[PDB]
């Protein structure tokens, strides 16, 4: 309402449709190569920029800071195995995917393997995947923020948004996103480090932080309602744990196990299996400038942390009885929400610290992320329903009618999202982040282990492949079907669910679903017939450089030896710079 | 201290890289 705010939201309205047109005016978007894959044109920097910009969401800004405000400093664990994988990206999968020359993932499946079956499973279970984990959580964090910054329609706000990101996907194609997200990932950084700048002075620095955090209690524990009573010390103090990324491998509320070697499984399908992440290393110049993109989103990937995880338990040493409430009465009168008011945390901040100027850039932020990410679920489904689905009902189709149904799907999507927001609206505070991650590590573990014997493995067959990927569904939904038939509740309201069903942490089972997946789809390989070499040039690792002729059931990644050279040694400097950060958190 | 988590974090890392050129170096050539 100061003219200020307008002035930077219109400066950075004016900075993406700039940025739209300028892209429109240079790439081709009337052919199936240019709209849905960017020409193939896009060199390292909005391969990065993209990368970080269609991951980060209003999510992360409310997530991140609302369990960074719960539980301390481990959330930043789920941005921080990203940047272990970004490297199995840019150097074993993204060769195999660029040989292949495939538009998407289960395309390589259908080459790899070779039935009608195994590609239609894929593309409709990735279907309702970003459904459930990628629109749900962007739709409700970007309601979250509205509801506690502006106050605006939390309805009505969500249909402009969705529709405003509607029109910036259909209008342009992947080269526009990316050139777009250049822009997007320059003002989300920007005013982040902003807003962390401004929290940081308030609580007097960064040892203010780990000073204050573990005394930071709400004084109001005491229940006006019998059968919740004196609220329990273990549920209003801040966890003796806080400060440690690495936490106890039975009582931690992430165990470093499970942090460690299940969210490498459920990463590995979010980085290296997904339409979403691998459409913009599809898009590359060539694979030295897909793995210097991979580098660059590696750097970015560190920052959540400090803009995100630690604004939010600021949050909670400055407004200790509204960010961290336990009593359902006092919840209900703070944020509407009886099970705690952690999602709070990030837009408190944005209202009580940032002046009148930056509030409006803050708003900008959360703009661009939100954007930014619906944006690219949207493209990214669009591919993947128009050229896995709609060329089975459609066979004969040509590149005219395929971008018309592209556009048209983008359309249908978005109508989806707007019916599936109240269920999403369901959601009582922070249960929608860990439900993701549940959901994440119920269905994509049996997708990471067909990818990985699909790029390692030449033996695995179709049969296997195809009886893994369904006996994993079956073993992801014993548990995604009892428990969810239980509900969630609190700390001060514990669920009635079973603790042979949810004592062991989502993260452990997906370690067991990824294993048992993978012993299943290899069992089953082993006792039907092998597919010959044949069949296999340039579709598994092996075989990523072969120049014989492959009988299906540019493609070239070679590299200036000496640029070669300079992206290797980033990514072992990188890995060294991840690793020490791990070293001093844990 | 946290420093020193850092420095060994980062130790054992080069260790395990090195034995993975190591191991390559020797069992792929
Ligand atoms: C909202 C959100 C959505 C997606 C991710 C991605 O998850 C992928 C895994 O499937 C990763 O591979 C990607 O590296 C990561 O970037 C992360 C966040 C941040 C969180 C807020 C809050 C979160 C949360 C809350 C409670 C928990 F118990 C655990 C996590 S998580
Ligand atoms: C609900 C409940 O347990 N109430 C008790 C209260 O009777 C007692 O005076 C107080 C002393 O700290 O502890 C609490
Ligand atoms: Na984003």
């Amino acid at each position: 309402d100061n003219p200020a705010d307008i002035l930077v939201i219109a400066a950075y309205f004016l900075l993406v449709i700039g940025v739209g047109l300028w892209s429109m005016c240079r790439t081709n978007r009337g052919t199936v190569g240019g709209y849905f894959l960017a020409g193939r044109s896009m060199v390292w920097w909005p391969v990065g920029a993209s990368l970080f910009a269609s991951n980060i969401g209003s999510g992360h800004f409310v997530g991140l800071a609302g369990t960074g405000a719960a539980s301390g400093l481990a959330v930043a664990g789920f941005e921080w195995n990203a940047l272990f994988v970004v490297l199995l990206l840019g150097w074993l999968f993204a060769p195999v995917y660029l040989t292949a020359g495939v538009i998407t993932m289960p395309q390589y499946l259908r080459k790899r393997f070779g039935g009608r079956r195994i590609r239609l499973y894929l593309s409709v279970l990735s279907l309702f995947l970003y459904i459930f984990t990628k629109i749900s959580v962007d739709m409700f964090s970007g309601a979250v923020f509205i509801q506690q910054a502006l106050g605006w329609n939390i309805y009505a706000s969500v249909i402009a948004l969705l529709g405003i990101t509607m029109i910036y996907t259909v209008t342009g194609g992947l080269a526009a996103l990316m050139y777009t997200d250049t822009v997007q990932t320059f003002v989300i950084l920007g005013g982040a480090c902003i807003l962390m700048g401004y929290a940081f002075h308030e609580v007097g620095g960064y040892s203010g932080l780990f000073d204050k955090y573990l005394g930071a209690a709400t004084s109001l524990t005491v229940s006006e309602d019998p059968a919740v009573g004196n609220i329990s010390s273990f549920c209003y103090r801040p966890r003796p744990d806080s400060y440690h990324l690495l936490r106890h491998p039975v009582t931690g509320d992430l165990p470093w196990p499970a942090l460690l070697l299940g969210l490498t499984i459920v990463s590995g399908w979010y980085w290296c299996s997904d339409q979403v992440i691998v459409q913009r290393c599809l898009a590359g110049k060539s694979l030295t400038h897909i793995k210097a993109g991979c580098i660059l989103c590696g750097y970015l990937k560190l920052t959540p942390m400090f803009l995100m995880v630690m604004p939010g338990m600021i949050s909670r040493i400055l407004y200790p009885d509204e960010v961290a409430c336990v009593v359902p009465e006092v919840c209900r009168r703070v944020c509407g929400t009886e099970v705690g008011c952690s999602n709070i945390a990030y837009p408190r901040l944005v209202v009580k610290l940032m002046p009148n100027g930056l509030r409006g850039l803050m708003l900008a932020v959360m703009l661009a992320a939100l954007m930014s990410s619906l944006a690219s679920i949207f493209n990214s489904s669009s591919t993947l329903f128009t050229m896995d689905i709609y060329t089975r009902l459609r066979p004969r189709a040509g590149d005219r009618e395929l971008l018309l149904v592209g556009r048209l799907w983008v359309v249908f999507i978005v109508v989806v999202s707007v019916a599936w927001l109240p269920v999403v609206q369901a959601a009582q505070g922070g249960q929608l982040f860990d439900y993701i991650q549940a959901v994440s590590s119920y269905l994509a573990p049996p997708v990471s282990a067909v990818f990985v014997l699909a790029l390692f493995v030449p033996r695995v067959n179709e049969q296997g492949a195809f009886w893994g990927l369904i006996g994993g569904l079956l073993m992801g939904l014993a548990r995604l079907i009892p428990e969810f038939s239980f509900g969630s509740g609190s700390c001060v309201q514990p669920s009635a669910c079973p603790a042979f069903l949810c004592g062991v942490h989502y993260l452990y089972f997906a370690i067991v679903l990824f294993f048992c997946s993978g012993l299943l789809t290899l069992t089953v390989s082993l006792c039907t017939a092998p597919i010959p070499r044949k069949h296999l040039h340039r579709l598994v690792f092996s075989l990523r450089h072969s120049k014989e002729e492959r009988e299906d059931l540019l493609e070239d990644i070679s590299e200036d030896p000496s640029w070669a050279r300079v992206v290797n040694l980033n990514a072992l400097l990188m890995m060294a710079v991840a690793v020490f950060l791990w070293g001093f958190y844990a | 201290q946290p420093w020193m988590q850092g420095l060994i974090a980062v130790a054992v890392f080069l260790v395990l890289v090195a034995i993975a050129f190591a191991v390559n170096h020797f069992w792929c050539q």
